[PDB]
């Protein structure tokens, strides 16, 4: 589990749900 | 392993084993069982109720396969855990099983009929919330236990309210599996992707591999915010789910914050995402005592948590230090007070607060 | 989730 990867889907996770 | 299968009395069929006792040295002794009935069942192993010929109590048999694959200190640890809010360990025989020439560890505990997952459960499809009296009792004793195995060293590392057994009658919480459980050694590794979903520290899910035993206190903190929510507060399928739902409540940790859980993350850009304040969180009519507590457990950086035996000096189970307190069915409530030298070796003073006036009489 | 491998 690279740190660049998961943290790379978190981002775009807390975008979708960003106000 | 020999294993004498006979009939008695009845014609009901008895098992006997010779089965070496939980503690003290290695004395092991004939064991006779009967009424077995397999009561769980899954991929570790099986479990079954028996009745003890002797005293006629009814006890667990945890059969789980000896796995070399993975390690596992079940055996160990438990033998060495004594304590009212962790289940006892009464025996242990080694046997075979469905394996071919495979050895299979079979532990012989306590008896305990429910679980705090399924008076929980019970609540949630009555759509009533469980009494705050319980909510304190259960999270009280739980807290007591993780006292107690902290104080080894050891960290149970699947706190869930599927391990923590009830017995309804007595209101008596039991800590149980610690097929997950691991003495932490300070500059020795332990393995990221342990306990179970929903239940996850942060810094878990963050891949650390040099956490400690607060991993329990957050686990515990989930469990204290289900039971007061009526369902898990942080599910999801994957770690980027459950930390999402996290993050939708804490909000964006900070620099520090994710310092303190893995430096490996510190230099990536997450949106910053408002904390949605607890009091939202939980129904209008949650006792504010028991919002603190969840504030204090539920926290980012592991060394802000409370510890266990903090945990329960805390305001929220000041009712529980009531001389005139009683269970809503007209009993007593358990054995709460009375601490060891050992579960209040982390902090002394807590004695003080922990045991009330009238409990030292 | 299992513990530490052998
Ligand atoms: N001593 C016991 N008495 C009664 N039921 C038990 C006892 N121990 C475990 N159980 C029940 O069997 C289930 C499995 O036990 P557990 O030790 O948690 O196995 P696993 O390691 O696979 O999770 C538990 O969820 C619990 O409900
Ligand atoms: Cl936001
Ligand atoms: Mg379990
Ligand atoms: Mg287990």
């Amino acid at each position: 589990v690279e740190p660049q990867k998961f943290a790379e889907e978190l981002i775009h996770r807390l975008e979708a749900v960003q106000r | 392993g020999s294993m004498k299968v006979s009939r008695d009395k009845d014609g009901s069929k008895v098992t006997t084993v010779v089965a070496t006792p939980g503690q003290g040295p290695d004395r092991p002794q004939e064991v006779s069982y009967t009424d077995t009935k397999v009561i769980g069942n899954g991929s570790f192993g099986v479990v079954y109720q028996a009745k003890l010929c002797d005293s006629g109590e009814l006890v667990a048999i945890k059969k789980v396969l000896q796995d070399k694959r993975f390690k596992n200190r079940e055996l160990q640890i438990m033998r060495k855990l004594d304590h009212c809010n962790i289940v006892r360990l009464r025996y242990f025989f080694y046997s075979s099983g469905e394996k071919k020439d495979e050895v299979y560890l079979n532990l012989v505990l306590d008896y305990v009929p429910e679980t705090v997952y399924r008076v929980a459960r019970h609540y949630s499809r009555a759509k009533q919330t469980l009494p705050v009296i319980y909510v304190k009792l259960y999270m009280y004793q739980l807290f007591r236990s993780l006292a107690y195995i902290h104080s080894f060293g050891i960290c149970h590392r699947d706190i869930k309210p599927q391990n923590l057994l009830l017995d309804p009658d007595t209101a008596v919480l039991k800590l149980c599996d610690f097929g997950s459980a691991k003495q932490l050694v300070r500059g020795e590794p332990n393995v990221s992707y342990i306990c179970s979903r929903y239940y996850r520290a942060p810094e878990l899910i963050f891949g650390a591999t040099d956490y400690t035993s607060s991993i329990d206190v957050w686990s515990a903190g989930c469990v204290l915010a289900e039971l007061l929510l009526g369902q898990p507060i942080f599910p999801g399928d994957s770690g980027v789910d459950q930390l999402v739902e996290i993050i939708k409540v804490l909000g964006t940790p900070t620099r520090e914050q994710i310092r303190e859980m893995n430096p490996n993350y510190t230099e990536f850009k997450f949106p910053q995402i408002k904390a949605h304040p607890w009091t939202k969180v939980f129904r209008p009519r949650t006792p504010p005592e028991a919002i603190a507590l969840c504030s204090r457990l539920l926290e980012y950086t592991p060394t802000a948590r409370l510890t266990p035996l903090e945990a329960c000096a805390h305001s929220f189970f000041d009712e529980l230090r009531d001389p005139n307190v009683k269970l809503p069915n007209g009993r007593d409530t358990p054995a709460l007070f009375n601490f060891t030298t050992q579960e209040l070796s982390s902090n002394p003073p807590l004695a003080t607060i922990l045991i009330p006036p009238h409990a030292r009489h | 989730p299992p513990p530490t491998p052998r």
